[PDB]
Parts: C-alpha cells; sequence; structure tokens
C-alpha cells in the first residue's frame, strides 16, 4: 500500500491536488521516514516536500493527514542542524504550536515531539519555539488533577520537551520561561513514572547548571529532598540525573550546600562512592570535592557522616579521572579545614594513596596534592610535629616522588616541590 | 578553596526519531 515508495512517487501523490492521494503519499513519506537505517531525509527535503507537509499539518478538517505530517516532520527535525533548520524555515513551530490544542491526542502527542526535537538543536531554536508562545499550551495539556489519568507515552513525551525547553546555556532559558516551567517540573519530579522522573531530574540539572541566581530559583522551590530521595533510587538512570543536580547545587552557596546537607544527602554517599558505575563515583566525588570547599561545619558534617574513609578509599583504588575529583576533595578539605580535621584526615590513612598519586603524569593532579601537602605540612607546624609526617611521607616513599618533582617541566610543580624539600626535608 | 562547575556536555543535540 504505501510501503517502500520511491520520493519520486511520494512527489507525484503530494502534487496531486487529490487530499486522499497526498495522505496516502505522506504516510507512505512517513513510513520512508521511520526506517531503521538511512532514512531518506536529504532526499525528501530536495524533494521540496516540507512546505507541502507544514500546509497540511493545519489541514484541520483531515486529522490524519495532520497526523502523517507531523510524524514526518518530527523525523526530519530529528535529523542534523541543517535538517531541524530546513523544517523551521518552512514555517512548522507555528503549526505545531498550534497543533497543540488539537482535540485529537495522537496529533497533540506528536505536535509535542516535534517541538521537542527543535528545541533540542540548541539555544536559538529553543528560544525560538518559546517566543512563539509553545509554553502555555504545553504547560495546559499538563494542568490536570493527577498526572496519572494521563497516558504514559503521552506524558513523558511532554516531560523529554519541557526538559529540552529547560536545556543549553550560552544562553540559558529565559528567566521567566524558566520561572513559568518550574511548578509543572517539581509537579512532574513528583510523578511515579522512571522516565518522567528521569527527564525531570535532566531537566532540573540543567536549570541548576548556572550562576547561583538560577540555582536559587530552584531551590526556592523546595525540590533538594525530593532530589536526595530520587539519589537514593535505584534505577541508575534516575541516579545519574538526581546526583548531577546535587551537585549543580553544591556548586552555589554555602547556604545552597547547606541545604543539600540538610536533606540528607551525605548518608547516599557510601553507596554512591562505590558505585560500580564509573560516572556515578566521578560525579559523586565531584561532588563531595565541592561540599568539602564549604564551611569547616560542613566539612565536619562530611567527617560526621563517616565519609573520610571513603575518600581515601576513593584516592586509593579508581578510575584515574575519579582519584582526580578525590585529590580535589581532599585539597579543597585541607585548605578549608581546621588543623583537627586535618589531623583526623592523616589518621584516616591518606598520605600514602596521595603519595601514590604523585606517580601521574597530569601535572594540575600533581599540583593540586602538593598543595594538599603544604596544607597538611601548615597543620603539623602549627601543633609542632612536622617531623612525624616527614617520616610518614619518607617511610611510604613519596620523598622520592617529590625530589624527582622537582625536575618536573612545569614551573609550579618545580617550584612548590623544591619549597617543600627547603622547609620541611 | 573555590567551587569548581561540571566540565561542558559533549552531546550538543538532544532529538529523538520516532520508529
Amino acid at each position: 500500500g504505501t510501503v517502500n515508495w520511491s520520493v519520486e512517487d511520494i512527489v507525484k501523490g503530494i502534487n496531486s491536488n487529490n487530499l486522499e492521494s497526498q495522505l496516502q503519499a505522506t504516510q507512505a513519506a512517513r513510513k520512508l521516514l521511520s526506517r531503521e537505517k538511512q532514512p531518506p531525509i536529504d532526499n525528501i527535503i530536495r524533494a521540496g516536500l516540507i512546505p507541502k507537509f507544514v500546509s497540511f499539518l493545519g489541514k484541520t478538517d483531515c486529522s490524519p493527514i495532520q497526523f502523517e505530517s507531523a510524524w514526518a516532520l518530527t523525523n526530519i527535525a530529528s535529523g542534523t542542524s541543517e535538517q531541524t533548520k530546513a523544517v523551521v524555515d518552512g514555517g512548522a513551530i507555528p503549526a505545531f504550536i498550534s497543533l497543540l490544542a488539537s482535540p485529537h491526542a495522537h496529533i497533540s502527542e506528536q505536535a509535542v515531539w516535534a517541538l521537542g526535537n527543535i528545541a533540542g538543536d540548541g539555544s536559538a531554536f529553543r528560544d525560538l519555539v518559546i517566543k512563539h508562545g509553545a509554553i502555555d499550551p504545553l504547560l495546559a495539556l499538563l494542568a490536570v488533577p493527577d498526572l496519572s489519568t494521563l497516558a504514559c507515552g503521552y506524558l513523558r513525551n511532554l516531560t523529554w520537551t519541557l526538559s529540552n525547553l529547560c536545556r543549553n546555556k550560552n544562553p540559558a532559558p529565559p528567566l521567566d520561561a524558566v520561572e513559568q516551567i518550574l511548578p509543572t517540573l517539581v509537579r512532574l519530579l513528583h510523578h511515579n513514572d522512571p522516565e518522567v522522573l528521569a527527564d525531570s531530574c535532566w531537566a532540573i540539572s540543567y536549570l541548576t547548571d548556572g550562576p547561583n541566581e538560577r540555582i536559587e530559583m530552584v531551590v526556592k522551590k523546595g525540590v533538594v529532598p525530593q532530589l536526595v530521595k530520587l539519589l537514593g533510587a535505584t534505577e541508575l538512570p534516575i541516579v545519574t540525573p538526581a546526583l548531577r543536580a546535587i551537585g549543580n547545587i553544591v556548586t552555589g552557596t554555602d547556604e545552597q550546600t547547606q541545604k543539600v546537607i540538610d536533606a540528607g544527602a551525605l548518608a547516599v554517599f557510601p553507596s554512591l562512592l562505590t558505585n560500580p558505575k564509573t560516572n556515578i563515583q566521578k560525579e559523586a566525588t565531584w561532588t563531595m570535592s565541592n561540599i568539602t570547599a564549604g564551611r569547616q561545619d560542613q566539612i565536619q558534617q562530611v567527617v560526621n557522616h563517616g565519609l573520610v574513609p571513603f575518600l581515601v578509599g576513593v584516592l586509593s583504588k579508581a578510575d584515574f579521572k575519579t582519584q582526580k575529583e578525590a585529590a580535589w576533595a581532599i585539597t579543597n578539605y585541607t585548605s578549608g579545614g581546621t588543623v583537627e580535621q586535618i589531623v583526623y584526615l592523616v589518621h584516616c590513612g591518606i598520605i600514602e594513596p596521595l603519595m601514590n598519586l604523585l606517580s601521574a603524569k597530569d601535572t594540575k593532579i600533581i599540583q593540586v596534592i602538593l598543595d594538599a601537602i603544604s596544607n597538611i605540612f601548615q597543620a603539623a607546624e602549627k601543633l609542632g610535629e612536622t617531623e612525624k609526617l616527614s617520616i610518614m611521607i619518607e617511610e611510604c616513599g613519596g620523598l622520592d616522588k617529590i625530589e624527582a618533582l622537582q625536575r618536573h617541566e612545569n614551573e609550579s610543580v618545580y617550584k612548590a616541590s623544591l619549597n617543600l624539600i627547603e622547609k620541611y626535608f | 578553596a573555590r567551587k569548581r562547575s561540571a566540565s561542558p556536555t559533549k552531546k550538543l543535540r538532544y532529538v529523538k526519531r520516532r520508529f
């Protein structure tokens, strides 16, 4: 019937002034564009079919052709930036926004999907979709007493499109649009569907990936406790975005970081810092590094939750990126911590893994480790116990690594190693 | 001790094809 048509046949059908022939040709185009391997998007564009599909989007009298053209244009817009641009240049944004209010649920869903692709292209098309007024009808589709009444796929597509409206920086989404979307996003963040939860967490992670004012916009809605609960979830697709969001939040002020701590986040990090998925370990160690850069009371809460031994463990054995994040965490700890907190860090066994990491090739991690060692030595100076620490480093074999780094190509490593050896060895 | 923000995402376009 409409299977395995040539683009020539599709064009002949769509060029006929018979709406039923046009519908069948558009369905053939949809089926061609829905094939697993290499859909002929470029051939369809070159045939000049995008304007015809956009015109069909407005055939209120023929809902099937609306649906077929919406599907075809969705799949064209799923391709390269040039193909999405081809869809946009045909005038598809306002037509899809108009279809958002269609009485046919499948057509409205297809329009949601298409606008999601368009906005997902980048910040320019995102903001253009916003300027055409998509947020109001999109959110109206979700203004129901109980989200569970909506079809699962429909709700998932709406959540994903909203997440794409929150995505990308340079520039970040308009502030008024973020404020308009956030309430519905919190409501979705309390939904029970794993995919909806994952995409809501991804949206929140986008919104928190910026200055402290954006983070404040998010945290003032009260989402941090729910984010921590989701941090404790079993599904990795949920934990990953939740963890990214929590990390973004703790990159902000001390008060926002304290909101993360007050919600019980630290209690989850024994598992996160031992998670078998390397990316979770890296992201959790980076989050810990930003928490240890906080106040001394926040460092103390890190201590009380027994997380210093887990940092020692990650420093001792882990993927090198995770070990680098752990070195950052240790240096921040030693920079902001009290003498008591620093000696506790040493008592947990940080020196040996920290010295073993000086064998790496990355210069910046070497500089970070040397700064942490300098801070620990200052702490030991205020206690007059520098010789015990020097003996601990020498027995470990770290003095050899430092006197070797004296000959490092980088100037900062050279000077820091020489300062350490001149002042304490 | 300064806070370190996340590294840039390398996935610059998020789109979905309907099969």
